[PDB]
């Protein structure tokens, strides 16, 4: 019975796309047979990868069946790796679901069964075809004509993509941090954004709780990327001067419908603490007022500030933006009943820091 | 002579600060402040203090929040016709570290009788406009100045053109990085001040192309902000279209903005643009897209919401079998016939056509459609059903026949040998399939208890 595996490897290699309805009814035929690949050369690849390119665009129904298969034939994590690198990624091409219906409707299928290859491939992929790669990721997460699911595991690739770049821009000389960042703009563009979205709010709360809990580790996870304690260039802070004022706008809904949440700032406040002082003490003292104006309308966000000096060499810096900014404010306090509070808790907590680590918050 | 004094001490201060980094920053801002303060000083002393400043700035590496910008950007605005010029020469453009200070300064509020200096020579920007990095820094001027003054290149005049012709051409650069929505920021505004027509439609037609990234939510707004009667008007020249080089793409957006300003209501206008629009179709129609599918439904709402034999002839080729190719338009061609058939369109032999159209070739992709047509059909058709001939059963009797009918079960629910059909067809795919079991049951008591 073995002997139709063998059979069938004959035809996939051949019929290429040298009677609409014939060939399209040829191509629809091998889809089905190919599926078969319970017994698991790479001929038969060859020629699906052939025909996955010159798959006519209106035939819907036979792009659907041909997705599916190619979701499945990709399944093998045997061959699956050599259909990627001999294909050149020429599925990254325009060939994408080629096909009205196709694009609005199979789409999420494409990209999903694109992200899983390029999942596993990541270690087995150079610095070159990932930024390729990267490109069609990045629109897809912005892209508003997209199911939000998807926008979600596109920066869940894109998560360990970052350190494929940073691999091989480690190995070799791959320009990978100056691609790093590109997202980035695309990442805080998402937060900009978003923060214009969520007045919808006021199901959707499940998808945008769940598309920022994603956002923030795609962030923080670059960051490690990009700094590798050492200095970050003056326009690429500015970066995240605006990923901060976006990001603690975002943040918001999610108070007027907490583990979740002390869980995503935790890892939102990490975003800022790798990367070196002298960089970090810039960033905050320009968007510190705009963040503690922000605190008062969601009490919330001080868990980042809290655990923003609760530890790390974070502290003696931001205690001195935090308490000078303050102390400007000192006369606001005691006249603004609903400010006046804000200010006295944001004195406890810093106050809090100098009982807590002496070291340098005395002298500070 | 004294402000030559403070220039060299500024240097030897801002020096220090520097050498600190690795009081000064007060001390370095208030002297530069204090030139702005005294009158009298030298133009030529901006190169001096403006190299320092910028040398340090690097040498610092801070952009935000340096607090030279302030006191140094009130000098610059008393002495404006100076500073453009430094900033204007090519080999300074060339770096991206002196570009970039330059619009910094021209965001700031204090910029404004600075920017009327670049307001003043369009003919400038248009040298830069007509490579791409030059282009870009022109693309960024041009935008900043109309993002304060939006009365600015409201004027009709050739510096929309100059753009327009590049906007156009240079769609295939993106496929700088931040141009598209940069150059589409300068265009809108110039839509919002008058209506450009044919230059509103140039905008679109490049607006999602070249494989951009950044239009979020931003074009839309004109969309929204066009309907606050002027659609026959707007139309017209929509009609001739001037496209010389145009395609589906350019028409199905077009269409798309349209959409919303057909859904503004209705003048006598719309009497001549029914006889305008059912003679378009030309006969053969090359068009195996979404155009069709916008298009025909187009008309379709337009007409109710707002010679139609002649308008019959658009279904014609989805009322074939052959014409109409792709299903997804044949979907929508019937969908067309449900919509088309609410006023007094309503024959039983073209009734009969649509019904089982909908049903026929059952798909997921086409279960949208139908699923949306058959809305429309079902207030309409089964009406006339429920007082013909029951006419729906035959075609359920012929499925089960032959061996998937959800379909129909969902219209019987709106709408007594069928009983025993939907039972016993749901009972054996019951062994999911569990959702519309209870539906009609409850409706199938429901109407047993009225009857």
């Amino acid at each position: 019975n073995i002997h139709n595996v063998v059979a069938e490897f004959v035809p996939l290699i051949m019929n290429t796309i040298a009677y609409a309805d014939f060939i399209a009814a040829q191509i629809k035929t091998l889809s089905f047979l190919a599926y078969i690949i319970r017994i698991y050369s790479q001929q038969m690849v060859k020629g699906m990868l052939q025909l996955l390119s010159n798959c006519p665009a209106e035939t819907a129904h036979l792009r659907k069946e041909l997705l599916i298969a190619a979701k499945h034939i990709l399944t093998t994590e045997l061959r699956n790796q050599f259909i990627p690198c001999m294909d050149k990624l020429f599925d990254e091409s325009i060939l994408i679901g080629s096909g009205y219906t196709a694009r609005e409707t199979l789409r999420p299928l494409a990209y999903s069964t694109l992200a899983d290859l390029v999942h596993h491939v990541r270690q087995h992929l150079p610095l070159s075809d990932l930024s390729l790669a990267v490109q069609l990721f990045a629109k897809n997460i912005d892209d508003e004509s997209l199911p939000s699911s998807i926008q979600t595991m596109s920066c869940k690739l894109l998560l360990n993509l970052v350190d494929c770049i940073r691999s091989k821009s480690e190995q070799e000389s791959g320009n990978g941090r100056d691609v790093l960042m590109r997202m980035l703009e695309v990442f805080v563009l998402k937060f900009h954004t978003i923060a214009r979205y969520q007045l919808s709010a006021i199901f959707q709360v499940t998808d945008c709780r769940s598309l920022v809990k994603t956002l923030v580790c795609g962030v923080k996870t670059i960051t490690w990327g990009i700094t590798s304690n050492k200095q970050l260039q003056p326009k690429e802070t500015q970066i995240y001067i605006k990923l901060v004022k976006y990001a603690m706008q975002a943040l918001d809904i999610y108070q007027v419908q907490m583990k979740e949440e002390k869980e995503v700032l935790e890892h939102f406040a990490g975003v800022f603490t790798m990367m070196n002082p002298l960089t970090f003490k810039e960033i905050f003292q320009t968007t510190v007022p705009y963040m503690v104006e922000r605190i008062s309308k969601n009490y919330a966000l001080q868990i980042v500030a809290n655990s923003f000096l609760a530890n790390p060499t974070t502290s003696a810096l931001f205690a001195t933006i935090l308490v000078e900014y303050l102390l400007d404010r000192l006369p606001e306090m005691g006249s603004n009943v609903e400010l006046s509070n804000l200010y006295l808790k944001l004195f406890k907590l810093v106050f809090g820091s100098v009982s807590l680590f002496a070291a340098e918050n005395e002298q500070m | 002579k004294f402000c030559d004094q403070m220039m060299q001490h500024l240097r030897k201060w801002m020096e220090v600060v520097v050498i600190t980094h690795k009081e000064e920053m007060k001390i370095c801002s208030a002297i530069i402040n204090l030139f702005h303060l005294i009158p009298a000083a030298p133009q030529t002393l901006v190169k001096p203090l403006l190299e320092v400043v910028m040398k340090t700035e690097r040498a610092m590496l801070i952009e935000a929040g340096s607090p030279f910008r302030e006191p140094l950007i009130k000098f610059l605005t008393r002495h404006p016709s100076q500073t453009v010029e430094l900033f204007m020469m090519e080999a300074t453009l060339n770096d991206p570290q002196w570009s970039r200070m330059f619009m910094s300064f021209l965001k700031h509020k204090d910029a404004r009788p600075l920017r009327d200096v670049l307001a003043a020579n369009p003919n400038r920007f248009i040298t830069l406009l007509l490579r791409l990095d030059l282009q870009f820094q022109a693309i960024k001027i041009i935008s900043i100045i109309v993002k304060n003054d939006d009365s600015w290149l409201a004027s009709q005049h050739s510096l929309v053109s100059q753009l327009r012709r590049v906007w156009v051409s240079e769609n295939f650069q993106e496929r700088n990085w931040k141009e598209p929505k940069l150059l589409a920021y300068c265009l809108l505004n110039y839509c919002k001040r008058n209506y450009g027509d044919i230059e509103l439609l140039f905008q679109l037609l490049r607006a999602f192309t070249g494989r951009f990234l950044c239009n979020m939510t931003f074009l839309k707004e004109y969309m929204e902000e066009e309907i606050p009667q002027k659609r026959a008007l707007f139309f017209r020249f929509v009609d001739f279209n001037d496209p010389n080089f145009g395609d589906e793409l350019k028409a199905k957006v077009l269409q798309h903005i349209l959409n919303p300003a057909f859904l503004y209501s209705n003048p006598e206008s719309i009497t001549s643009v029914f006889i305008t629009k059912v003679l378009d179709p030309e006969k053969q129609a090359d068009m195996l897209d979404s155009l069709r599918i916008y298009l025909l439904q187009y008309a379709t709402l337009l007409v109710e919401h707002a010679k139609l034999r002649r308008l019959m002839t658009f279904a014609w080729p989805c009322l074939l079998s052959k014409a109409c190719v792709d299903p997804a338009c044949k979907y929508s061609g019937h969908l067309l016939l449900a919509h088309i058939i609410a006023k007094f369109a309503i024959h039983k032999k073209i009734v009969l056509q649509v019904f089982h159209s909908l049903l026929k070739a059952h798909a997921m992709e086409a279960r949208a459609i139908v699923r949306q047509a058959m809305a429309i059909l079902t207030p309409a058709v089964p009406a006339r059903m429920e007082d013909g001939h029951q006419m729906l059963t035959h075609w359920t009797r012929k499925i089960i026949v032959e061996e998937l009918v959800h379909i129909l079960h969902l219209i019987v629910q709106h709408f007594h040998h069928l009983v025993q059909h939907m039972v016993s067809a749901m009972q054996r795919l019951g062994f999911e399939q569990r959702r519309l079991a209870v539906d009609l049951s409850e409706v199938v008591i429901k109407w047993e208890l009225q009857r």
